[PDB]
RNA sequence: AGUACGGCCGCAAGGUUAAAACUCAAAUGAAUUGACGGGGGCCCGCACAAGCGGUGGAGCAUGUGGUUUAAUUCGAUGCA
């Protein structure tokens, strides 16, 4: 599954059941969104963009990849 | 262990650096009791972290292993019907054998290729507070806040 | 059960409550009656301390420590 | 608003809840907080730990009036009975006489029945 | 309801010493990422960081500046 | 069976007085030695806990149950 923005314009009863299939979903998921509540019950990994082509890849839901961010010391 | 106490087991120290710190990592990723075959693993997984952080080859294992070591793990310890779980804080020295467990798991996932690869990635990530590693500690820390009530 | 605490104390220290009133106080209040089981407590809870009295006297025995 | 110096800290302690309200002399509630509304909700809201934040919330939300002064008056016997009174010296209420207003009939009402 | 088909191959995406860059900014500069089975990953940034470009690169629908990418073996996108 | 029928008492609930046929070879009391307790103390041990590695799924080897067969000889059937 690949979803850009999957949930734009559907309502939170419409968006509750998308959650639930997204995530019992057995195959690989690779979703891209914009808000916070629907990917800390979906997801465990992100992909945390940065300038200059940089892609920092972190663990968790979206809290959690944000929580390692704060604290990231990039191996100096 | 109900009458019994165990004062210790002695370790051989590591070759190339002579503590004994790297020398009980080495055992725990071993499997089969193939003890050459793990320590060239260790070997070809350090000497790349060197490479990247600028940190030769134990203040750099030191350091990845310092933001993956716990504070306090929580246990079982129902009452008399109860269910719940106790956080209880941890030795000074069973601090490592979590901390290299820990690690060594999230090596065996995460599969890209040789372990002495893939093991190196797991290394370099915990030198971030970045990896599964790091997370499987935040984990346990947050369950042993949740239930602080018990102490 | 008041305590005004003087100028110094800077700590509680509040075990004046366990002499009167107290959760020992309450808890023959929070249920019960039957208005005979406690004739059947407090025969019981003196009939062992005369008991210990003798297990007291009892004392005059070698023993061996 | 209307910068109350010495007020009074009720703490109803109980085999189940713990329920902070600081007041001022004259028995006017400024603020509240319990165990339960503190993220505590189950059998966790029973251990004096849970009773120690109660009072750390309650020491906020009532710091606009700036209260200085403190009198506690304990209530009842439960689990956070001098847990919340720890908490309060910690959240910088200087605290003058404590008390306790526990009631206690002198053979009034009957009690419920028992439990088996 | 969603509609299961048979397990893809333990590798889904592969791609290393990938650097796609647009004319002024680069959007992805030497990436080095593995994609496997069962494993759910959210993309998440800043507005037109490359989001959707980087699936793009993905399916193949526009080639990578260099690095090669390899896709998984009994994928049903 | 403290029951039936009949008296006396009661507003009623029912109380008091009080059988017989029939059936069994026992019912019972106190104490003893064991066993047992979702009774209590003390102690244990791969019994939990802390760990490492498996079985249960797959293909095969071997034994058993069932079913078939002219015969699928007999035996072993919780821990053991
Ligand atoms: N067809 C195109 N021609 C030229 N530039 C393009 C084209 N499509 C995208 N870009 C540029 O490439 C960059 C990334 O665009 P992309 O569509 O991947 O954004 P995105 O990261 O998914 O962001 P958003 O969340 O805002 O949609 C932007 O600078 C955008 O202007
Ligand atoms: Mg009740
Ligand atoms: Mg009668
Ligand atoms: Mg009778
Ligand atoms: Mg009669
Ligand atoms: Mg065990
Ligand atoms: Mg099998
Ligand atoms: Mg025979
Ligand atoms: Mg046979
Ligand atoms: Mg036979």
């Amino acid at each position: 599954l690949i979803l850009d923005q999957p949930t734009n314009d559907l309502d939170v009863e419409t968006l509750e059941l998308l959650e639930e299939l997204i995530d019992s979903y057995q195959g690989t998921v690779l979703l891209v969104s914009h808000d916070r509540q629907f990917v800390d019950n979906t997801v465990t990994e992100c992909w945390i963009f940065e300038g200059g082509g940089k892609i920092g890849r972190y663990v968790g839901g979206y809290h959690d990849a944000r929580g390692q961010q704060e604290q990231y010391v990039a191996l100096k | 262990p109900r009458r019994r106490v165990i004062g210790q087991r002695k370790i051989l120290p590591d070759p190339k650096f002579g503590s004994e710190l790297l020398a009980k990592f080495v055992n725990i990723l071993m499997v089969d009791g193939k003890k050459s075959t793990a320590e060239s693993i260790v070997y070809s997984a350090l000497e790349t972290l060197a490479q990247r952080s600028g940190k030769s080859e134990l203040e750099a294992f030191e350091v990845a292993l310092e933001n993956v070591r716990p504070t306090v793990e929580v246990k079982s310890r129902r009452v008399g019907g109860s269910t719940y779980q106790v956080p209880v804080e941890v030795r000074p020295v069973r601090r490592n054998a979590l901390a290299m467990r820990w690690i060594v798991e999230a090596a065996r996932k995460r599969g890209d290729k040789s372990m002495a690869l893939r093991l190196a990635n797991e290394l370099s990530d915990a030198a971030e507070n970045k990896g599964t590693a790091v997370k499987k500690r935040e984990d346990v820390h947050r369950m042993a806040e949740a239930n602080k009530a018990f102490a | 059960i008041k305590v005004r605490e003087n100028e110094p104390f800077d700590v509680a220290l509040r075990r004046f409550k366990r002499s009167c009133e107290k959760a020992g106080v309450l808890a023959e209040v929070r249920r019960r009656e039957f208005y005979e089981k406690p004739t059947t407590e407090r025969k019981r809870a003196k009939a062992s301390a005369v008991k210990r009295h003798a297990k007291k006297l009892a004392r005059e025995n070698a023993r061996r420590t | 608003r209307k910068q109350v110096s010495d007020g009074v800290a009720h703490i109803h302690a109980s085999f189940n809840n713990t329920i902070v309200t600081i007041t001022d002399r004259q028995g006017n509630a400024l603020g509240w907080a319990t165990a339960g509304g503190s993220g505590f909700r189950g059998s966790r809201k029973s251990t004096p730990f849970a009773a120690q934040v109660a009072a750390e919330r309650c020491a906020d939300a009532v710091k606009e009036y700036g209260i200085k002064n403190l009198e506690v008056m304990v209530k009842g016997p439960g689990p956070g009975r001098e847990s919340t009174i720890r908490a309060l010296n910690a959240a910088g209420f200087r605290i003058t006489n404590i008390t306790d207003v526990t009631p206690i009939p002198h053979n009034g009402c009957r009690p419920p029945k028992k439990r088996r | 309801q969603v509609e299961e088909a048979s397990r893809s191959g333990k590798i889904v995406f592969e791609m290393e010493d990938v650097c796609y860059q647009v004319n002024g900014k680069q959007l992805v500069k030497d990436f080095s990422a593995q994609v496997l089975r069962g494993d759910k990953i959210a993309l998440i940034g800043p507005n037109g960081c490359g989001k959707t470009t980087l699936l793009k690169l993905m399916l193949g629908q526009l080639q990578a500046d260099s690095g090669r990418i390899h896709v998984g073996t009994k994928l049903e996108v």
